[PDB]
């Protein structure tokens, strides 16, 4: 069918949305997931260290 | 003009039909070994997946040259010019 | 009016070109549109694709701009599910450090899904409302953006620019030309190597050029057959016969339910092929 | 003009027929391996089913380009315009 | 006129005959592996039977489009109207 | 008239001829695994026999449609009435 | 071709499809997201309990 | 009649020729598994031979209809009457 | 008549050639399994060789009907008349 | 005579060509199993080689009838004698 | 002239279509065995890959000659001039 | 004069083309099991190699008749003298 | 003149297309077994490569004849002189 300059316009739109997504959408969301994952890891490791500390008291 | 144009619809149907036939059987052979490898080795699935898509690039290459020249004969015509 | 006229009207895009009539100009007939040069834009397709791109980008930014870190809200919970799914798909396919692949995969998946989502509504609802709002009962208008070869080629050619760019950036220009001529076959002596360089290029160049063409046509094929089958099913009701209309509604529902798989698979496969093709521009396989 | 129209009916039949043939044999190969993989361990059935649909979109790719073009030769007609 | 009518009888035979050929071989490949897996794990038969009917819907997908366009060509004729 | 009638004899031969070719190959693929399953699990042959007849109805679905249309074309030709 | 007839037919079919998706596809997705919402709440709550961990000074 | 009769000789060759091709390949697959089962466990032969004849009935079912129609078009002729 | 006579030369070639193709491939599948069974169980060869000839009678059943009709159309002709 | 003589060249090409195609694929299937058996049990080779020639006689039987009829249609012609 | 130009359009579709069909099926077979070997022995993957490409060079050799000559018959024509 | 010379060009393409198609597939089947046998029994490769050449003589036997007749029709055409 | 010249483009397309189809499928079968053998015994790979090249010579022999006769029919056509 008709091949037109529409593919140039589509290419411009693709890069604009990907560059905005990379700078203002993906980093803030993955940072929240990483902070939460660290809190869940620390929630087990700090609790296990505090429970094991009793061996020194004994 | 009527014979060259009516025989170009048959040419297009053979370029896209034989390519559609060979790639649907080829991916049924390739993919059938990927599903078994994924069952035999559950931990290898991410490696087998990337290795299958390398083969998929070899499997459809000549088919896509035929689907591309077929679309060129459907919206342009290098033969009608030869009259 | 005849059914051939309705189908032929539906298969035409809203086109714009600088005609001599004035600075602004639109195509009023199919012949007049096909007569224009390659320098004419399909305004309906650019309109819908940009609008849905901004909708995707806006709803994700509404969550990202206020991420709670702790307990997530109703929208943030959905946004995190998409980010977690894409990052899992990227980490399982690519072992590098490039920060562009994940934002690209998320954008490509959600955008292509929304461009296909507008296909589930009745095919002549949007065209009639667009015609009535514009004040022209004979206006051309197509809502689904992926049923136009140009939209799918715009997506694949842009992905191909990134594939060539990263390949040259990490392998170097001399190294990239080297992959296309020094692999897969090589020899300890120059006299055999010079006979293998045309064979190496004949294998690599063909398998490289098929990547942008396959991505576009694989996305266009299933979607164009899908819209066209809905237009043909809609003509079934136009006959006015009761039994034929009863068959038409049953086929439309069955086809739409089957299409919920197709809309999801084409968006997912375009995302996976994008990640895979970019991941093999940072590694070596000969 | 009747030759171009009559050879277009054959072009549509070859274009849908070779696609129906390739998709039915291609999924009989892929589907057979999926059922065989399910028999080894039913704990992996959900994972294998997701992998089957990922291959089903590669297998049914070119067969839908011919079904789309075939329904575009029956109602619209790029060969009649060429005279 | 006579050539378009005579060549649409053969276009209907290619649409239904190539679909019949593919669907009959595709179910021999898929059903052979269903009976082989049902022998391996006879307690999983109910589960494999449902997974086989999901795949049967994928085989008879392009074949039903061709059997529907071939019945459209015998009781109506989109080519005859084009003179 | 002869071109419509003569090509109908070929349409009929293609409808049942391709159906015979696909069902004979399909029952050789299906039946071959039924005899293997009966040789490995002889106490399960009553179950495997019932499971085979469920696949036989799917394997002959499109082929019997072709046979029905072939007999229709021979004793009530729908193309001779279209001039 | 009765254009009005086509519109009525498409409308009826779309209504049925929407009803199906609303009573078939919507329930699983909302349930899946609400289950994730509860897993996160349980995980965060459990970390808070671990935060309230004290060792006897004897 | 020249054209009708002429094309009916081809129709008969396609009916018996495609039927012979499918039946010969189908029994190669079915029979290959019968000998494999007979060698794997020789005491199963009385049962496996009867099960092979049940499948042989399904395998030749469409081929025998094709041969029946081919001998009908050879000695009688429905198309000739249509004039 | 020149055309009735000339189309029976092609009918005979299809009728014998498709039979030869099917019978040659069919015996490759059946015979390959006879050698596999004979190597596994040398003491069962007297029984396996007799069972192979039972299958060989079904495999060639339709091919010999095709060869009989092809020789009939070569030394006699039912189509040459009716003209 | 021109079309009867011209169509006899194609009839001969189909008789020898389809025979060569089937016999070459048939010996590829039978031959692969003979080498597999010879590798598994090298002491059985004298027996397996004689059983292969018994199968080779059944495999080429119809192909040699086809080649015999093709040489007859080349140096003599039963169709030209019918005008 | 138009019959030579029209038959050349079909010759090009026949050259590319058969090469597309052959390579798609060939890579389904080759690549299927590469995934099978890669799953069992994940340590052999870098070695097997190199070996897969050795074969890929032999598998496409004639096909590249075929698509090269097909493109030559579209942009140039050694037959049109022969007339 | 021209149809006999035109059709004999196609008769030669069928004789060599179908022979090339069948022998390339036949040697893929035969040779695949030769490499499997040699990979299973490294010390038997000089014995399996002579057995493969005995089978190669059977596999190409009819194909050599086909190419022999094809070169005879090309240089000393036997049908152009019968019109 | 035009029929002989036009039907030689179809003859050239068949000589290379059928050869390409057979060679591509043949190497898919042969190479598939070579990768299986290389994965099984990686110490014998240097020996399996030379043994594969022995078979590759036999597999492409008739294909090289067909592409050598097709480049002879293309440049200095032998049938044009016959009329």
């Amino acid at each position: 069918m008709n091949i037109n300059a529409t593919l140039i316009g589509q290419s411009v739109a693709f890069f604009i949305f990907v560059l905005f997504c990379m700078k203002f959408v993906w980093p803030p969301v993955i940072a929240a997931l990483q902070e939460r994952q660290k809190k869940i890891a620390d929630g087990l490791d700090a609790a296990n260290r505090a429970a094991r500390d009793l061996e020194l008291a004994h | 003009m009527e014979t060259v144009v009516g025989l170009t619809a048959i040419a297009v149907a053979l370029l896209i039909g034989l390519g559609a036939l060979g790639t649907a059987i080829g991916f049924g052979l390739l993919g059938g070994k990927f599903l078994e490898g994924a069952a035999r080795q559950p931990e290898m699935v991410p490696m087998l997946q990337v290795k299958m898509f390398i083969v998929a690039g070899l499997l459809d290459a000549v088919t896509m040259i035929g689907v591309g020249i077929a679309l060129f004969f459907t919206f342009a015509n290098p033969f009608v010019g030869q009259i | 009016e005849t059914a051939s006229g309705y189908i032929q009207h539906h298969l035409q895009n809203l086109t714009f070109g600088r005609l001599p009539n004035g600075d602004w100009g639109f195509a009023h007939t199919a012949e007049q549109a096909k007569e224009m040069g390659f320098w004419a834009f399909h305004v309906d397709t650019l309109g819908w694709s940009v609008l849905l791109g901004v909708v995707f980008l806006f709803i994700f930014r509404l969550a990202a701009k206020k991420a709670t870190s702790g307990q997530p809200g109703g929208l943030q919970n959905f946004v995190e599910v998409m980010v977690e799914f894409v990052d899992t798909s990227v980490k399982d396919t690519f072992h590098g450090r490039n920060p562009l692949i994940a934002p690209l995969a998320l954008t490509v998946f959600v955008w292509i899904f929304l461009l296909n989502l507008i296909d589930l509504v009745p095919v002549d609802y949007l065209p009639m409302l667009a015609a009535k709002i514009t004040g022209d009962e004979h206006l051309f208008f197509r809502a689904v953006a992926t049923t136009d070869p140009n939209a799918t080629l715009g997506l694949s050619i842009s992905v191909f620019a990134l594939i060539v760019f990263y390949s040259i950036k990490v392998k170097g220009i001399g190294g990239f030309l080297g992959e296309l001529t020094l692999h897969p076959f090589s020899s300890k002596n120059i006299v055999v190597q010079i006979l293998l360089i045309p064979v190496n290029f004949l294998l690599e160049f063909v398998t490289l050029i098929a990547k942008p063409v396959s991505l576009a046509l694989r996305l266009f094929g299933n979607m164009y057959a899908g819209e066209l089958i809905f237009i043909l099913i809609a003509v079934m009701f136009g006959s006015g016969m009761f039994l034929l209309s009863a068959l038409g509604v049953a086929l439309n529902w069955a086809w739409a339910v089957f299409h919920i798989l197709i809309i999801t698979l084409q968006a997912f496969i375009f995302m996976m092929l994008t990640i895979v093709y970019l991941s093999m521009a940072h590694e070596d396989n000969h």
